[PDB]
């Protein structure tokens, strides 16, 4: 287990923080956070979403044949 | 006003403007185990009092 202290090197870095009795804990939940999920779906969307569009149309046609074999033909 | 404090007032003094606080960190130099300001800020106060 590796600890503080011995990590890495770092120089010429700033941070500042605030405490968290002075800020809010939601700030702008909504005024910037909805535009923030339509960025990151917008970015994702055409990696994920084909394959779950490929599989619904693959599920809805094998449970239609599937049904329609069933039933009978007349001879 | 040395004379005056006592123990009593030492203790409701330094409460006063140290305990339950938010402090002000500065911190220069190999700074990677300077603590959190969460863990910073929780030592301001003690669960056992
Ligand atoms: C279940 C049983 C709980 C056991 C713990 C009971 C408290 C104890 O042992 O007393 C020490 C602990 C020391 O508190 P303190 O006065 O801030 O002392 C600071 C020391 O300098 C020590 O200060 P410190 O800087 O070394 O650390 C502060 C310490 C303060 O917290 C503790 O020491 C509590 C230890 C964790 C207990 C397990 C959770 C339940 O912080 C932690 O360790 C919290 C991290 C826990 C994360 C667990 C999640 C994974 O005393 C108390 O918590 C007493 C109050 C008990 C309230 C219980 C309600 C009933
Ligand atoms: C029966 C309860 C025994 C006490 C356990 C406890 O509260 O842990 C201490 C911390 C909060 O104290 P602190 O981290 O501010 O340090 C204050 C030191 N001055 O609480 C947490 O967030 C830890 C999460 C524990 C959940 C099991």
């Amino acid at each position: 287990g590796r600890q503080f202290g011995h990590l890495t090197r770092v120089r010429h870095v700033i941070t500042y923080s605030l405490s968290p009795f002075e800020q809010r804990a939601f700030p702008h939940y909504f005024s910037k956070g909805i535009p923030n999920v339509l960025r990151r779906t917008r970015a994702c969307i055409l990696r994920v979403a084909p394959p779950f569009v490929a599989f619904y149309l693959v599920y809805t046609w094998g449970t239609q044949e599937f049904e329609k074999s069933k039933r009978k033909n007349p001879a | 006003r040395i004379a005056e404090v006592d123990a009593r007032v030492v203790r409701e003094v330094c409460s006063k403007y140290f305990y339950d606080q938010c402090p002000a960190v500065a911190g220069f130099g190999p700074i990677e185990q300077l603590p959190d300001y969460n863990r910073i800020r929780s030592g301001m106060f003690w669960l056992r009092f």
